[PDB]
């Protein structure tokens, strides 16, 4: 079954519910919601070294 | 006391191996740093060409 397949390739917490933990307040919370994923630039390529 | 003379002509000397010891990750590191730079020069050149 399909259905969700790239959702759950990306793990659903319903797809919202994480945003606003990854930053907060608590250190308990903070701590868990630290992991940072890919945020800067997601790499093209191109030509150099 | 001769011998003391003896103790601490052999502390110092002891110290400079150990003075030398540190700078032996210290040297090799700047070996192993000139390598990878070297790589990062000239190719970046290369990639002029």
């Amino acid at each position: 079954n399909i259905t969700g397949w790239l959702e759950k390739n990306k793990d659903p917490v319903n797809d919202t519910v994480v945003d606003q933990f990854k930053k907060g307040s608590n250190k308990l919370v903070q701590e868990i919601f630290e992991d940072h994923p890919g945020l800067g630039a997601e790499e093209k390529g191109g030509g150099g070294k | 006391k001769l011998l003391q003379e003896k103790n601490d002509l052999f502390l110092q000397l002891e110290s400079e191996r150990s003075g030398a010891g540190d700078v032996e990750e210290r040297l090799t590191k700047a070996i192993s740093m000139k390598n990878d730079l070297e790589g990062q020069v000239q190719e970046l050149q290369e990639r002029l060409s």
